[PDB]
């Protein structure tokens, strides 16, 4: 029951983690917003998310990441 | 505590980084397909091991790895203006009975959009091919914008709205393409419906050419016509425009196709005008003295618009006494003496069809 | 459950550098540590390890203890560094499992649902593929005895992925590669047939000095299905071995007329256009 | 070897936004976009919204704030000094 401190802790490490990688937010970027999830053809469970850039580009990535679909459409 | 760390094991899950987006364009061999970046490159990569290429085809919006940049997973369609556009909320329904005026404006237009809809067995039951779009003008009178926006409501079913203005697009003003875009999904989502007001100054004539921004413009035409003059079937679609004049849009629009039948509105009957201020007059509450034909008979050849404002700004007026309730009196002279200086700019509103 | 294994290169090296590590001081026992693994499908792959001091008594021959603090903040540090790696379970180097090897699995379970025992080999010498796999299972048994824990074997291969490649592959610098048709084939028949021939009979070998020493059971169970399963096929014709015969023979009919036609092409090109070029430099020439 | 130090500079940028004491959004003409901090010898309230900043495009730092914004030479031509005919 004294493990909640020692949680506590590795809770305080890793947001330490996140701390340094948060990710920083620097470079600016835009969204673009989706749900998905990949039956085959085994079957697995997950989420995609598209970005923008500050270059222009575009990218396709598993759900973010830190903060989640709460907000926004992009 | 243990929802942080959940936040945390979260956090394990991002470390991996995020692939990049692709558009699968054809194939060559099942190690060998056509595909190419955002930004140019063209590039021939692997596929991973669970796909069959008939979950890919060419043409095909997909995603590549970020090294070995081979196909993983994808998602077939995307894109950011079109439901954005869909927003916009008129009160009414019940504002088709709100905008007076007049019958054939109002009720014709239901069997020109909403019959082509529910019947198009009674198109083909007389062999009469489906009307695709409709066009409004002006502005003698007024009311093209919100009876638009009032229907939008009010016929329910799928409809969305275009906003005329950011089309131009700063840098590259390509974004005819960006029609397509919506078209895309106007195939997609179909049946839905486009209201279109500004189709004027999209309407360059390039009658003369100059400078540079026109050339873009007419640019910008030339895709709209091919979309309508495909090539393809968008009778699902139903294309409202309306704008200050239908004049400089070139005769290419100006046919049918294009311009599917002529809807306009005039100067309100004061017979029309009587029932226009009724739904002014419903909102407001006075003191129980009204004569609706007095204000009708004073105040002439006005819009509805501009009787409403007017009437509520008399009220507004009235109501600089700080007195509650006002009978017709302060109204009878407001709304006279004000739309009188209203109407010293009702000047040179008289334009051509 | 677990059906196959792929045991890189790197964790084995990982566990005989570790036979370097306390064989220098030695001297008795075997080299144990804690196994990572990476579990992408039913298919089971390994990338990574990592070893912890072991010792283990004789006397007494049940005991066994590991260092738990290694295994945890390690891990913690091999996580940190690489988040797709998890101990899966451990290893050993044998090079015949004692009776006391189950117990470490069942403390481990705590860490991994089902943790797989890698038996490995630091000196190779028979009879192929080193190491070993044995998965933790309860099989009971056919005789309804208290629920005890064989492991069962599980197929290893070794594979690798790109770097893993790029490292042993320039380090072979031994023996031609590959090549590919001429003399592969034919030493694949030297090894995987007579290297199957002695396994068979020192395991036949194992299979008479079992029953004349080292009963019970031994004898009872599988040997009565077992070997009655080497009496399935015997297997010879009459009738259809018969048949197949001759329609072999029909089957090496194409090839080896495909391989007169090769001949004619063959001499036909290459003869008719070296004497052209050899008549034509030596009358020119001449 | 002054050169080694301040040569990155690059590129001057214009600010966007501070929402809190540590941070900053800074835009340039580069497309490059960035929502970053700040070197430590540039105080908070001494800097202006929409100014052109010297910066390490590494750290995407704050290094320096430039004054000047525009006008090319048309100005220089246009801005004359010197005297000449007098009263
Ligand atoms: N009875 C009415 N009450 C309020 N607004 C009205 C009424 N009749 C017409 N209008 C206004 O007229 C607008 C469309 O006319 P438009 O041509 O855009 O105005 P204008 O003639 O001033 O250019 C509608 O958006 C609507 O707001
Ligand atoms: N058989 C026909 N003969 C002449 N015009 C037609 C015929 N069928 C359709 N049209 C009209 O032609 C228009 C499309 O023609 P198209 O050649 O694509 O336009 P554009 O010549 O501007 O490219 C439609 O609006 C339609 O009203």
């Amino acid at each position: 029951t004294h493990e909640l401190q020692a949680m506590k802790d590795k809770i305080k490490e890793n947001s330490e983690k996140i701390k340094v990688n948060k990710t920083l937010p620097y470079l600016v970027s835009n969204v673009i917003e989706l749900l998905d999830v990949d039956p085959n053809d085994s079957q697995r469970k997950g989420k995609c998310a598209v970005i923008k850039t500050s270059t222009r580009q575009t990218y396709f990535l598993p759900v973010i990441g830190l903060v989640d679909a709460e907000k926004l459409k992009p | 505590t243990k929802q942080y760390e959940k936040s945390e094991n979260d956090l394990k899950a991002l470390q991996s980084v995020g692939q990049i987006v692709g558009e699968v364009l054809k194939q060559l061999t099942e190690e060998k397909f056509i595909v190419k970046a955002t930004n140019g490159p063209r590039y021939v990569v692997g596929c991973r091991r669970q796909l069959d290429k008939s979950k890919l085809k060419p043409g095909t919006r997909v995603a590549l790895d970020m090294t070995t940049l081979t196909i993983m997973r994808y998602l077939p369609r995307e894109v950011d203006p079109l439901v954005y556009n869909m927003s916009h909320e008129d009160p009414g329904n019940v504002s088709y009975s709100e905008i007076g005026g007049l019958s054939e404006q109002i009720r014709e237009l239901r069997e020109v959009i909403e019959l082509p809809l529910t019947n198009p067995e009674l198109f083909q039951r007389v062999g009469i091919i489906p009307p695709k779009g409709c066009l409004l003008y002006g502005p003698p009178g007024t009311g093209k914008t919100l009876l638009a926006r009032a229907v939008a409501s009010q016929l329910d079913c799928n409809f969305l709205k275009v906003v005329s203005s950011s089309i131009v697009d700063k840098y590259i003003g390509e974004s005819a393409r960006l029609i397509r875009e919506m078209f895309n999904y106007a195939r997609d989502h179909q049946p839905c419906i486009i209201f279109m007001d500004e189709i004027d100054a999209i309407g360059g004539r390039r009658f003369s050419e100059g400078t540079s921004a026109d050339r873009e413009i007419q640019r910008t035409l030339m895709e709209l016509l091919n979309q309508m003059d495909g090539f393809d079937t968008l009778h699902r679609v139903k294309m409202i425009m309306a704008t200050n004049r239908p004049d400089t849009l070139d005769p290419a629009l100006l046919r049918p196709g294009r311009l599917d039948r002529k809807i306009h509105i005039d100067l309100p009957n004061e017979q029309a005008r009587l029932d226009i201020l009724k739904i002014h007059a419903g909102p407001i509450t006075k003191h129980g003295e009204i004569d609706y034909e007095a204000i009708v008979k004073l105040s002439d050849g006005f819009n509805g618009a501009d009787l409403r404002n007017v009437c509520t700004e008399a009220g507004m007026f009235a109501i600089r006494a700080d007195h509650d309730f006002v009978v017709q009196e302060d109204f009878m002279k407001a709304v006279r003496k004000v739309a009188d200086s209203k109407k010293l700019e009702s000047k040179l509103d008289y334009k051509p069809v | 459950a677990v059906q196959k294994v792929v045991v890189h290169p790197l964790v084995l090296l990982s566990v005989v550098d570790h036979f370097n590590r306390i064989g220098k001081v030695g001297n008795q026992k075997r080299v144990v540590g804690v196994l990572l693994g990476s579990w992408q499908k039913k298919v089971l792959d390994v990338s990574n390890s990592f070893a912890v001091p072991f010792d283990e008594d004789d006397k007494d021959d049940s005991v066994w203890f590991l260092d738990h603090d290694y295994l945890e903040n390690m891990y913690g540090m091999f996580k940190k560094v690489n988040a797709r790696e998890r101990i899966v379970g451990w290893y050993h180097t044998g090079p015949k499992l004692h009776k006391n090897d189950i117990a470490i699995n069942e403390l481990m379970k705590r860490y991994c649902p089902n943790s797989v025992l890698v038996i490995i080999d630091v000196k190779p010498k028979d009879l192929g593929l080193p190491t070993e796999a044995y998965i933790s299972v309860e099989e009971v048994h056919d005789d309804g005895t208290p629920t005890s824990k064989t492991f069962e074997h599980v197929t290893s291969e070794i594979g690798a992925e790109e770097a893993e490649e790029v490292g042993v592959e320039h380090l072979l610098r031994d023996i031609k590669d590959t090549t590919v048709g001429t003399l592969s084939q034919r030493i694949t028949n030297q090894v995987h047939g007579l290297k199957g021939l002695n396994s068979k009979l020192l395991d036949i070998r194992s299979y008479l000095e079992k029953v004349a020493t080292g009963k019970l059971p031994i004898n009872h169970q599988i040997i009565y299905q077992l070997q009655d399963v080497f009496n399935l096929l015997p297997d010879v014709s009459l009738q259809e071995f018969v048949k197949a015969f001759y329609l072999k023979t029909n089957d090496q009919m194409v090839v080896v007329y495909l391989a007169s036609l090769i001949r004619s092409v063959v001499a036909l090109h290459n003869l008719i256009n070296n004497k052209i070029a050899n008549r034509d430099a030596e009358k020119k020439e001449g | 070897q002054s050169e080694q130090p301040l040569q990155v500079a690059r590129c001057t940028k214009i600010i966007n936004a501070d929402s809190e004491d540590p941070k900053y959004i800074i835009n340039v003409k580069q497309f490059a976009k960035f929502v970053v901090d700040l070197s430590d010898q540039v105080a908070p309230t001494d800097i202006e919204e929409g100014m052109r900043v010297g910066v390490d495009r590494n750290k995407y730092q704050i290094h320096i704030p430039l004054p000047p914004k525009i006008d090319p030479t048309v100005t220089m031509m246009q801005v004359e000094e010197k005297p000449d005919v007098t009263y």
